[PDB]
């Protein structure tokens, strides 16, 4: 207690070193638990990298997915990998950026890149699709803020492409996830979705600064107008953010 | 918003006025500020609820 | 190396002042124009710290102490071994921190994600900036910055804390601390929510957002939501960093007296029946 | 500028969401009344949900109010039931722990006897609330991470007022129940036992407390940065990761050389938060009981810095020079 | 020592303002009068003078 | 008179609890005010009366 | 003479609640400031009268 | 006068009884603590006073 | 003479509430100003006039 | 002469609210700074004029 | 003088007017208060000196 053993190493020192050993084990546990995705490492050529780091991959853990979606083991065989990427290396070595072969936004390679998620809509606790248009919502309505329905949509370059037809809401958590854009015949056809986190709503109009007017006709569509699958949901969101770098050369080129 | 933001703006203007109004008749800046802050919470909340 | 999905995101572009000249990766790190300046400033600042440690006479990490000059030197440059080295390391630290934040802008611009992280880091930079260059200017002496030591800068906090007579009564420190405790409280509960939902007892299905949303509805009667917690949590942490900047920037150049005596306005009001 | 997802630009309200429920049948003890607030909806969910009226929660609420009231009426009795003085001195009044000359023995009511009664009710309320968190996670078939994270806060809570006073030989080591008084206790505790800066476990707790705020600014901004990719839906990103998890990981892999998963982030988030009171609880528990002077502990363990300059103002200036005369 | 926040912050205006009672003392004080040989004391000049 | 029409506006189950907490809080506050004054503190008067 | 139609724009239950809170708060505030002055503090006058 | 039984037509017996039980005990505890505070009515201490 | 058209611009309910609380706050502020001064503070004047 | 075109670009309800708050704050500020001066203070003047 | 109407094609009349409207008042108020700051052009204290 108040007396020391082998030198100045008292009980406070013993507790301090005991925590040091525990923390080292904790850091190993914490770091390994983050290796369940994206591992093993690879090089720019796609082969397995010679170096895998100082932390070995953890034991396989299983998630009992709900709504009868089977099980899920994270370490090994990521099903979200995209096969045909439209990129080729700018250098024969490693550590250098890729240059898209074709249209970066259409192919979805850079900031426009999506992930091969499940081709099924996300489900709430009831088993119903999580994101649905507010028209199909039972008793939902705008409670505060500016209602964007009917407001014209202004692209990044200022072009007016159409008016908002509906908002795809998240009835499980009661928030807006998308805005439906009814494209004018000049700027495209059909309807397209833009995520709420990428859109800015003004008093009279609603604007997206990430995508120019000519790129709305190429926004990924949804197979059904009543629900969106995670694959389409990932493609749609990625496309708009891809325009933050690919709408024009001025965004990709250095700003100074 | 709009109405609520404007009502809050009326309160902070009233809070500033009460901050200097009590300073004129004495008090101090910190004592006046507390009444000004208190006024902003009270009349600002009341206006944002009743007017809007 | 690269992750299993990193190849696609490694595209050229999204640079502020640099171009393809610095647009490359070194290992996992991304080098840019500001990654070049970060590497230069961080290495120069780190080496000068050990150079000062060599001249200080000790290499013990606990005992290494690079201190600002005397208050008699004012805002001018001091001799290198008399405090001038601390000023240069401060200049290197500001360059390293600003470039690191600007590099993070290049990282997120290349990935198409928002600029929230570099902005959030800039608040922490502002807390350091207000501690080392803003407060000394308001006092007219570089000697008011904290020394660059593991335990020496703890002595500075202790001495500065008691230099205002029971710093606990500082109103901005009172606000800043309760943001620090709430952020840790929010971090624990939010981290627990996701882990609990994702890791149920063995033989039970994983819980979706609805199950974790209703847990605090049954726990504390209101749940801020999956999206709400991240934005309120960022503001909780940024307020903690911002109010920490306030509590130290109002200490010397605003309230030279004791901090309990600041509360004399509450104790002495006309409303109170003395 | 681009829309930063700090405040929602439009919010919708539908039928109130009661809960998920299962064969554990939580509905009977769940309230049937909910409300909606648009002011809080600008930053989070706008629904004021229904309390689950469990017995652990009710006991915690009733006994917690008993501790709150007992401290309150002693505070009101401090100033002789003078409400204007009670309001004026609200931040200064407290229910002081017993005098040190009583030890673990029960002290008189005016000299900490009501402190023990209030502390006992506070202990019951705090423990009952933890049992509520454990039971609620059990009834929801969820992980007990909330209960374990709370239990870490109980550790420092129990060390501060229960564990340390028991093995310090006196109830006087407990923390007074006051706004400013427990700040005075916090400062006096560091002064009495040297300097808690030089307590390694206090330093360790500070490391995790800064790290906890650091992570949750990192995590809060990173998720808001990938919220354009549905990053706020963390749970679905754990089961089926999209570009939100990948971009968030690659942002920090390209910045600091390594990253986390959408699930592994919360393990990092959980542990620094949990380690903050665990390390602090250890440091307080062995402060005074083991080490009675932390600076002297630092001196003998060679991590207290030494200064070669003079300690007097006369060595740097003069009184006339400071006054400008 | 430089480094550690051992300092006493004071406003320049406060430092420039002296103690208001200093000028009061200067108006009241006076130079002492050096006694000479065989100088009369307070006991002789006035009665009921304390020792 | 015709004051009974107030119940056509006020909800009886929401105003009865409103005055129920209000009346007790008013009663408790006034009792505390009397205890604060040394003239009307019947507890201290009993001690003084006994002497 | 034609003030009856104020309720055409004011909701009774919405203004009655505000009026009830306002009247009690005003009455308490006037009572409180009246207790602040020593001339109208009926508690101290009772103490002084019996002294 | 005798129509007080109609209070149960507004208040359900379950919620009022639970509120009543907590209120009465807290009121009883509040008053007992007040007497324990006063030196004249502290029956525990005056027992020690009587030898 | 044609000021009646202001209600075509201002909503009656929104503006009546706005000036309803503006008048009371103004009246209270002006009254509280008279408390601050010594010549027009009727509380001290009543005490002074009562000797 | 063509000043009436200002309403073609300004919303009458938006400017009037801004005009109303500006005029009162301007009037209050001018009144307040007037009270700060000793010369233009009708409250202090009346006390001085009376005695 | 009268031929400079081509500039108005660039500005939104609402934006420029409110910007210049608050600019003139802020500039006028700032000029008035610095006149109050000086000991020679402060017309409030000049009346006090004149009226003794
Ligand atoms: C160019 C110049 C630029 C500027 C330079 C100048 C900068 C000045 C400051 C310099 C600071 C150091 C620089 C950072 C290191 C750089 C390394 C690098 O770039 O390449 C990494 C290199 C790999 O090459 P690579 O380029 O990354 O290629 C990809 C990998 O192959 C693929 O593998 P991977 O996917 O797994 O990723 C690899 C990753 C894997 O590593 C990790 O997973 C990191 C996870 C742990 C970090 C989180 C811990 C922090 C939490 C709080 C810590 C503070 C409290 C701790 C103390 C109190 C509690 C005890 O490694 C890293 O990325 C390193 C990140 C930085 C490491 C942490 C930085 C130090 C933190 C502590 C501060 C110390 C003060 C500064 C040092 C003093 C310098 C003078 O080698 C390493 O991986 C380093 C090993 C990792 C460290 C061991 C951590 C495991 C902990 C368990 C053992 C702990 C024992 C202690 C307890 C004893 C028990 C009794
Ligand atoms: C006697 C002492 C007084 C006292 C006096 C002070 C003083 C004096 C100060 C504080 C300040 C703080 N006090 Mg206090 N305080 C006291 C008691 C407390 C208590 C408590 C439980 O008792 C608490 C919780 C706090 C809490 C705090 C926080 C509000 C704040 C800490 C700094 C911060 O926010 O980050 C701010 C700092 C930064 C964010 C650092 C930025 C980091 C940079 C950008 C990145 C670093 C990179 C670096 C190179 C590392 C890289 C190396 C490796 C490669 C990774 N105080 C005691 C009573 N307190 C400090 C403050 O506010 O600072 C603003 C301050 O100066
Ligand atoms: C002069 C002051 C001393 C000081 C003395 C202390 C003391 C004394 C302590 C700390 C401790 C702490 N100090 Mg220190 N500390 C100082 C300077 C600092 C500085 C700084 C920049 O200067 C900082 C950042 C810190 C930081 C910290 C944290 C790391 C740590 C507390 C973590 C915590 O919240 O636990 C979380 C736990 C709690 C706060 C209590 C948990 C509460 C319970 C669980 C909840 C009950 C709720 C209650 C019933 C109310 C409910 C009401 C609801 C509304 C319904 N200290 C100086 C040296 N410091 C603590 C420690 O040592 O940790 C090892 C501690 O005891
Ligand atoms: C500012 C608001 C809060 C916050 C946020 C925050 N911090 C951040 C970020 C964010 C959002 C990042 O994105 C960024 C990051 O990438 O973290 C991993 C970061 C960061 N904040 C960090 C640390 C940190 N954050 C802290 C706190 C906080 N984090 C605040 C509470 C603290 C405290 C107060 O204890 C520390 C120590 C780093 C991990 C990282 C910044 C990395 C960086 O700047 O890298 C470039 C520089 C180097 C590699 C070395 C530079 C060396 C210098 C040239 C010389 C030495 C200077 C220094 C002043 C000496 C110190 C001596 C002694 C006092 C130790
Ligand atoms: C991991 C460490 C961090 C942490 C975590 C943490 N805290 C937690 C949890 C977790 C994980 C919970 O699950 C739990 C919780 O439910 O949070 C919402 C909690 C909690 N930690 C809390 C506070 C808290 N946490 C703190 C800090 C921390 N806890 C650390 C930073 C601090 C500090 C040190 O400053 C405090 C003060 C609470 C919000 C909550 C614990 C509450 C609980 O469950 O029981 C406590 C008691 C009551 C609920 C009863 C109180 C009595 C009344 C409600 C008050 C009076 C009401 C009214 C005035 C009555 C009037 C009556 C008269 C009119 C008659
Ligand atoms: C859900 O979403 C999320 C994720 O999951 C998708 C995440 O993961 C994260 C990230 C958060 C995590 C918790 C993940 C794990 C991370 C941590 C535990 C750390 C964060 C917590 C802390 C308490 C901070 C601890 C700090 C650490 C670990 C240090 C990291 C910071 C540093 C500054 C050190 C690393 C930097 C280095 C080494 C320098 C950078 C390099 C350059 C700029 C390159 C420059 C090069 C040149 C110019 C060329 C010269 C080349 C040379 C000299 C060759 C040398 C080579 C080298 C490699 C050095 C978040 C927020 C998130 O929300
Ligand atoms: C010199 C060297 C000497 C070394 C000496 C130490 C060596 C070793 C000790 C072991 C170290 C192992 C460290 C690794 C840490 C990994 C722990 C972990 O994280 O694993 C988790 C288990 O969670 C916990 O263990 C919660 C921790 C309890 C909290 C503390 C309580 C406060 C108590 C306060 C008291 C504190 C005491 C003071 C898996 O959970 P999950 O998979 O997510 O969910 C599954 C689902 O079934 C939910 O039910
Ligand atoms: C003075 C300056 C000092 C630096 C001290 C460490 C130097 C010792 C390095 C000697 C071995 C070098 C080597 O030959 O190894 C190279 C580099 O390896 C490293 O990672 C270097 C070790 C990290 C430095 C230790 C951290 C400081 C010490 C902190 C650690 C613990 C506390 C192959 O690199 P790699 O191929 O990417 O490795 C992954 C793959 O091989 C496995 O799958
Ligand atoms: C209108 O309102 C009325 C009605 C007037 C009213 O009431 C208002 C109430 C008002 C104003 C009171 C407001 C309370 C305030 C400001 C106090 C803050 C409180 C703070 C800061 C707490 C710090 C210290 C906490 C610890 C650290 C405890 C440690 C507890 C330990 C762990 C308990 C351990 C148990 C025992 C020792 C018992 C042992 C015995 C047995 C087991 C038998
Ligand atoms: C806002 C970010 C920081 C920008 C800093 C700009 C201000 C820098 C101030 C430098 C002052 C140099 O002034 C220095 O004053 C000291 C005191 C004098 O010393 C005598 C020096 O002779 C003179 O060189
Ligand atoms: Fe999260």
């Amino acid at each position: 207690m108040e007396e020391t053993f082998f030198g100045n190493f008292d009980l406070a020192s013993l507790s301090l070193w005991l925590f040091y050993g525990f923390f080292a084990l904790l850091i190993y546990y914490l770091q390994t638990e983050n290796m369940r995705e994206g591992y093993p490492l690879e090089d720019d050529d796609g082969n397995t990298a010679a170096n895998q780091g100082p932390f070995p991959l953890p034991k396989e853990k299983t998630f009992k997915l709900q709504h009868g979606r089977g099980e899920l083991t994270l370490p090994g065989e990521d099903v979200q990998r995209r096969d045909n990427l439209a990129l080729r290396k700018t250098a024969h070595g490693n550590g250098f950026p890729m240059e898209p072969t074709g249209d970066p936004m259409l192919d979805g390679v850079g900031p426009a890149s999506w992930s091969k998620r499940r081709d099924v809509p996300e489900l709430d606790a009831h088993g119903h699709p999580k994101i649905v248009p507010m028209s199909a919502a039972e008793g939902f309505g705008v409670s505060a803020g500016t209602d964007p329905r009917g407001l014209p949509v202004m692209a990044g370059d200022g072009e007016i492409v159409g008016l908002v037809s509906d908002m795809w809401i998240d009835e499980a958590e009661q928030l807006v996830r998308y805005l439906e854009i009814e494209l004018d015949p000049e700027w495209g056809d059909g309807k397209r979705l833009v995520q709420r986190e990428m859109v800015r709503i003004k008093s009279d109009r609603v604007k997206v600064r990430s995508i120019y007017g000519k790129h709305f006709k190429n926004v990924p569509k949804t197979k059904s107008p009543n629900q969106v699958t995670l694959l389409e949901e990932d493609k749609i969101m990625a496309y708009y953010a891809g325009g933050t770098l690919y709408a024009d050369e001025s965004r990709l080129e250095p700003q100074l | 918003m709009t109405c609520t933001i404007t009502c809050w703006g009326i309160g902070v203007l009233l809070g500033i006025m009460t901050t200097v109004g009590l300073m004129v008749v004495g008090w101090s800046f910190l004592q006046g500020a507390f009444m000004g802050v208190l006024a902003w919470l009270i009349v600002g909340g009341v206006l944002a609820v009743a007017v809007c | 190396a690269l992750l299993s999905f990193e190849r696609k995101y490694r595209v050229r572009g999204g640079t502020l002042i640099g171009g393809d000249l610095f647009d490359f990766w070194v290992g996992p790190f991304y080098v840019g124009f500001f990654g070049v300046t970060t590497a230069f400033f961080a290495l120069l600042g780190t080496i000068l710290i050990f150079w000062g440690a060599s001249q200080q006479g000790t290499f013990n990490p606990w005992l290494i102490n690079i201190a600002p000059p005397d208050l008699s030197y004012g805002l001018g440059m001091a001799p290198l071994m008399e405090g001038g080295l601390w000023q240069i390391i401060t200049i290197c630290a500001i360059g390293a921190f600003v470039s690191w934040a600007l590099r993070e802008v290049e990282i997120c611009r290349k990935l198409g994600m928002g600029y929230h992280v570099p902005f959030a880091f800039s608040v922490a930079i502002f807390a350091y900036v207000t501690l080392v260059v803003f407060r000394p200017l308001l006092m007219g002496a570089w000697g008011h910055g904290f020394p660059y030591g593991i335990w020496s800068h703890l002595d500075w906090v202790s001495n500065t804390g008691y230099a205002y007579l029971h710093f606990h009564y500082n109103p901005a420190h009172m606000i800043a601390v309760t943001f620090f405790f709430t952020t840790t409280l929010a971090l624990a509960l939010h981290g627990a929510l996701v882990l609990s939902a994702a890791n149920p007892p063995k033989g039970e299905e994983v819980k979706g957002p609805d199950n974790e949303d209703t847990f605090f509805r049954d726990f504390i009667g209101y749940s801020i939501g999956t999206l709400g917690i991240h934005r309120v949590g960022l503001l909780l942490a940024l307020n903690a960093g911002f109010w920490s900047a306030v509590c130290i920037i109002i200490s010397g150049p605003v309230w030279t007296k004791g901090w309990p005596e600041w509360w004399n306005w509450w104790l002495e009001m006309p409303i109170w029946p003395s | 500028p681009e829309y930063q997802n700090i405040f929602t630009q439009v919010q919708v309200q539908g039928p109130a969401e009661l809960g998920v429920d299962n064969e554990n049948n939580l509905t009977e003890e769940r309230t049937t009344g909910t409300g909606f607030s648009q002011l809080i909806g600008w930053i989070g969910n706008a629904q004021l949900g229904p309390i689950y009226l469990g017995w652990f929660g009710i006991i915690s609420l009733v006994t917690g109010t008993l501790w709150f009231n007992i401290v309150g009426f002693n505070m009101l009795s401090q100033v002789g039931y003078s409400i204007p003085e009670f309001i004026r001195q609200l931040f200064w009044l407290a229910l002081e722990p017993p005098s040190p000359e009583y030890g673990l023995r029960m002290p008189p009511l005016d000299d900490g006897g009501w402190f023990i009664i209030a502390s006992f009710f506070l202990l019951v309320s705090v423990i009952s609330w933890w049992l509520r968190s454990y039971q609620l996670a059990e009834m929801h078939k969820m992980g007990k991470h909330v209960a374990w994270a709370f239990a870490a806060a109980i550790w420092l809570f129990l060390v501060l007022g229960l564990f340390r006073p028991i093995l310090m030989g006196s109830w006087s080591e407990a923390v007074p129940y006051g706004i400013f008084p427990h700040l005075d206790w916090t400062t006096a505790f560091s002064i009495r036992y040297g300097n808690l800066y030089y307590n390694p476990f206090h330093a360790l707790s500070i490391v995790f407390l800064y790290g906890s705020v650091l992570l949750f600014a990192m995590h809060g901004a990173t998720i808001l940065a990938v919220t354009r990719f549905g990053g706020d839906r963390e749970l679905e990103q754990i089961y089926d990761r999209g570009t939100a998890s990948e971009r968030a990981g690659l942002f920090w892999r390209w910045t600091m050389g390594f990253n986390a998963t959408m699930e592994g982030i919360h393990r990092w988030a959980w542990w620094f938060a949990v380690l903050t009171p665990i390390t602090g609880g250890i440091g307080i528990l062995l402060t005074g009981t083991v080490v009675d002077n932390w600076f002297l502990w630092a001196v003998e363990h060679n991590f207290a810095p030494d200064y070669t300059q003079d300690y007097g103002y006369e060595a740097y200036t003069t009184y006339d020079g400071f006054l400008g005369r | 020592p430089r480094g550690t926040g051992m300092s006493v912050p004071e406003f320049v205006s406060d430092l420039d303002t002296p103690d208001p009672t200093i000028e009061v003392f200067l108006a009241s004080t006076s130079d002492p009068v050096i006694p000479e040989e065989g100088a009369q004391t307070a006991g002789e000049a006035y009665e009921n003078v304390d020792p | 008179s015709k004051f009974y029409k107030i119940w056509l506006i006020f909800d009886p189950r929401r105003v009865f609890v409103a005055q129920g907490v209000f009346l007790f809080l008013l009663a408790a506050m006034i009792h505390l005010v009397l205890l604060s004054t040394e003239h009307f503190n019947w507890f201290e008067l009993a001690a003084a009366n006994a002497a």
